[PDB]
């Protein structure tokens, strides 16, 4: 969209996970493991694990999730 | 035998890294234990430990750890909650 | 195109953080904070990160990246 810079796709990521979490399609075995790394990911780049919210409303990625972005990706492998 | 050999190694800076002998009847939680008595946590809740990805919790024995000479370096999180 | 599956979107994760890390993009705290955060991903999702190759060669993403598809993927957002 605008750049996709890595605080843009950085949101998008951890939005993603956030996502798995809450609809719960991951067991409790691999939620920890996505749990500590979302606040890994958080930190590499500078920005709080809360502050999602905010990144997802300054920039233009409101309202799209990392799957339904990727999901209306229809790139076409001309191998 | 009892000694395991663990290397503590922070990937946030700083990016500190001890080794330290632990025994097999020791817990996760003594590993924390061990690292706010060289100053380098604050409190037990701050420190997550992982292995190849799999986070380390306080139940979980040091016997149980997969480590050999190759992974011997266990990820340490440090974080305010 | 063929949907948005989760090991293929998390292949493009993990992708996107070795292209950050195969140039030194990242700090010296970053690299390894977001090596083990893909060894993370690699073992929820039930995948290697050795194997990413072999994920990327399937799926419909080989040759691309999650950096520049999510820049060519743009949505407006009418609000």
């Amino acid at each position: 969209m605008m750049s996709a810079s890595k605080e843009e796709i950085a949101a998008l990521i951890v939005n993603y996970f956030s996502s798995i979490v809450e609809k719960k399609e991951i067991s409790e075995d691999g939620a920890d493991s996505l749990n500590v790394a979302m606040d890994c990911i958080s930190e590499a780049f500078g920005f709080e694990r809360e502050a999602v919210s905010g990144i997802l409303g300054k920039s233009e990625f409101k309202g799209q999730h990392l799957a339904d972005i990727l999901n209306s990706a229809s790139r076409v492998p001309e191998s | 035998n009892a000694a395991v050999h663990l290397t503590l190694k922070k990937i946030q800076a700083p990016k500190f890294s001890i080794e330290h002998d632990f025994s097999p009847s020791d817990t996760i939680l003594q590993i924390k234990q061990h690292l706010i008595s060289e100053e380098k946590a604050s409190h037990i809740s701050e420190i997550k430990l992982l292995l190849k990805g799999k986070v380390l919790h306080d139940n979980l024995f040091l016997s149980d750890l997969k480590v050999t000479p190759a992974n011997s370096t266990i990820t340490v999180m440090i974080k305010p909650n």
